[PDB]
């Protein structure tokens, strides 16, 4: 109950990060899919394009 | 294109032969059926097996398709005297907008045997030298099987223009019967001294010569 004249070491300060990224690339690749839809021609509904 | 099959299979009279064939993911293995057929060098394809499931009439029940995912195949039990013809995949390609065959398969192992070849050579006539050409023909006849190469020499030199070699067909007694042109001109036929042709066949070499003069 009784502190005398002096320094002292009670506790540690940790700084706690509030925000995590974990983003591994900036982009991913593609596939060839355009072409279902940026077609010169379409299929019809009885024999559509699977 | 997108089908790929192939060059050739081998096998035996009396053993299963099974092809396989490998397409890609939007036009076999999106789900669409494949259909088979039997191209016979000299007439018309016909349909051997729809979907894999029904069997046409007509057609024996010993060809078997399925499809394995991606991959269809076809087997067959037992090599008959008519399986001398090419496989194909036909299937409905969406990229594509339509059908697409596919490589083909020949299935043939071996079937000809040695003989012993004869060739004959002929000049050309008196009534050819006008016509501002000289074909020197030297053929070949009563030999099997049909595959003999053909060079020719003016003594000095092999000649590497105008060789020509045709197919052999069969003949009545079931040999082989074949010719050989060369085109030339009559300007420089006389001043060469002679003519030949040279054959080989399973290490037969034999030299048949002409004399202009
Ligand atoms: C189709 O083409 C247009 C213009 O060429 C383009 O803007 C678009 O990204 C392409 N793909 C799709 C899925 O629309």
């Amino acid at each position: 109950f009784t502190v005398e004249k002096g320094i002292y070491q009670t506790s540690n300060f940790r700084v706690q990060p509030t925000e995590s990224i974990v983003r591994f690339p900036n982009i991913t690749n593609l596939c060839p899919f355009g072409e279902v839809f940026n077609a010169t021609r379409f299929a019809s509904v009885y024999a559509w394009n699977r | 294109s997108v089908l790929t099959q192939p060059p050739s299979v081998s096998g035996a009279p009396g053993q299963r032969v099974t092809i396989s064939c490998t397409g890609s993911s939007s036009n076999i293995g999106a789900g669409y059926d494949v259909h088979w057929y039997q191209q016979l060098p000299g007439t018309a394809p016909k349909l051997l097996i729809y979907g894999n499931s029904n069997r046409p009439s007509g057609v024996p029940d010993r060809f078997s398709g399925s499809k394995s995912g991606t991959s269809a195949s076809l087997a067959i039990t037992g090599l008959q005297a008519e399986d001398e013809a090419d496989y194909y995949c036909q299937s409905y390609d969406s990229s594509l907008s339509g059908s697409v065959f596919g490589g083909g398969t020949k299935l043939t192992v071996l079937g000809q045997p040695k003989a012993a070849p004869s060739v004959t050579l002929f000049p050309p006539s008196s009534e050819e030298l006008q016509a501002n050409k000289a074909t020197l023909v030297c053929l070949i006849s009563d030999f099997y099987p049909g595959a003999v190469t053909v060079a020719w020499k003016a003594d000095s030199s092999p000649v590497k223009a105008g060789v020509e070699t045709t197919t052999p067909s069969k003949q009545s007694n079931n040999k082989y019967a074949a010719s050989s042109y060369l085109s030339l001109t009559p300007e420089q036929w006389k001043s060469h001294r002679s003519y030949s042709c040279q054959v080989t066949h399973e290490g037969s070499t034999v030299e048949k010569t002409v004399a202009p003069t």
